[PDB]
């Protein structure tokens, strides 16, 4: 279902930003 | 020039002595890198706890907000499961202004904790009385962040401290379904979680999607805690008429979902539906104080299922 | 098209207040807990 | 086919005081009637107050 893949755009994303400052 | 470059080495290294002396010198804990870091933000990503109780004593705002983010050090202690340097930091005079602070993107401490499934750092943060269920700019609450990275100890206890088990009107049991997580399914079941419930964008329940997924343990199990077979979504079809967009019969969930669709169920389970919605699908401990036998309790409970 | 004593579908013939109201058609006080 | 009694194939779904045999009676009805039917099936409505002893009286 599309809601879970929004849902998993959004820990994308928060897993990106916690680890963007060594990147 | 020397004196930021000497004490951040102190930090990575470890070297708190050090960190002691130049604060007593007049060097202040509160600049900040070109990321918004601050030295509590290093010493909490690097694990360094003696550094972060000096830097707390000496003044150092551990408020700030990181320019990659909007991260507090408690967000990146959240994120590496830093229980102990978290708890020098809520043990602080800014405990209510960090417990509960928002990233840009909405995302609280346990937010963070709960994503990672640092169950240690979650107990932590609802010993601290962190809001359980704070809303991320998606409308997410932790809980769901453990749900879909499938946290299943984190579930458990947010659950416990009396997490929404209902969050965007069925959500969990939607997981449950969709993944067909039957464990899960089971668990949100026998916590309480409405099996009546459509979700906003096109009315679905549990029980339609337990059709879409022709899976027969979800549907009985929803069916068996009181899902509606006659509910109908946006687009007008019953749990049963779903299982007919794909038609062709020969399989055990439209054979059961057209046993239950038709012949409406016992008046001993129906007494049930209406008793435990009546004292409330989430205070369902109210039933051990009732005027029962244990049977018939147990029957109220779905025990012996 | 569908005394201290008491149904059927439909003629007052009875061999024992059309002229929506359907199959389905003291209590105690109920415990403190379904209040 | 207080008192009452009522066709045997009604009863089929199977002389607990008044208000309890009152609805157990109604339910045997509603039962049949839309059993193995062609609509949607009505609630059958279940006050809160009997509601504990009509749960009791089901032994179905």
């Amino acid at each position: 279902r599309q809601e879970l893949e929004s849902l998993m755009k959004e820990q994308d994303l928060l897993e990106t930003k916690l680890r963007s400052y060594e990147r | 020039l020397q004196e930021e470059l000497q004490i951040q080495a102190a930090v990575a290294a470890g070297d708190v002595h050090t960190v002691r002396k130049m604060l007593e010198q007049g060097y202040s804990p509160n600049g900040r890198d070109a990321n918004g870091w601050t030295l509590l933000h290093f010493s909490a990503a690097r694990g360094k706890e003696r550094c972060v109780r000096v830097f707390l004593e000496h003044g150092a705002d551990p408020t700030v907000k990181d320019l990659i983010g909007g991260f507090t050090a408690l967000h990146y202690a959240a994120m590496h499961g830093r229980a102990r340097i978290a708890r020098l930091m809520l043990e602080s005079e800014y405990r209510s202004d960090i417990i509960n602070a928002k990233s840009n993107d909405g995302w609280t401490p346990l937010h963070v904790a709960a994503h990672y499934g640092r169950d240690s750092f979650v107990r932590l943060l609802l010993e601290f009385k962190a809001e359980v269920d704070p809303l991320s700019d998606k409308g997410t609450t932790p809980l769901q962040l453990a749900i879909i990275r499938e946290r299943s100890s984190c579930v458990k206890i947010l659950l416990d401290h009396n997490a929404n088990i209902d969050i965007q009107n069925g959500f969990l049991l939607r997981y449950a379904v969709i993944k067909s997580n039957h464990s899960y399914c089971r668990m949100f079941l026998q916590r309480g979680a409405d099996t009546n419930l459509g979700r906003l964008e096109d009315g679905q329940t549990p029980l339609h999607l337990s059709a879409l997924r022709d899976d027969v343990l979800c549907a009985r199990m929803l069916y068996n805690y009181g899902a509606d077979t006659n509910t109908r979504n946006y687009e007008g079809q019953t749990p049963l008429a779903v299982s007919i967009s794909i038609s062709g019969s020969s399989r055990p969930c439209l054979d059961f979902l057209q046993e239950v669709t038709r012949q409406p169920r016992n008046l001993q389970d129906l007494c049930r539906i209406k008793i435990r919605q009546c004292i409330g699908l989430q205070n369902l401990k109210l039933l051990d104080e009732l005027p029962i036998a244990k049977v018939m309790k147990d029957y109220l409970k779905h025990k012996f299922d | 098209m569908d005394h201290k004593t008491t149904f059927t579908d439909a003629r007052i013939v009875e061999g024992i207040d059309g002229e929506q109201t359907r199959p389905q058609a003291s209590p105690p006080e109920l415990p403190d807990v379904m209040k | 086919y207080h008192e009452f009694i009522v066709k045997r194939e009604h009863a089929l779904t199977s002389n607990i005081p008044s208000h309890v045999l009152s609805k157990v009676c109604m339910y045997f009805t509603y039962k049949v009637r839309y059993t193995n039917s062609s609509t949607e099936i009505p609630e059958f409505p279940i006050a809160p107050e009997i509601a504990l002893e009509l749960l009791m009286a089901a032994n179905f």
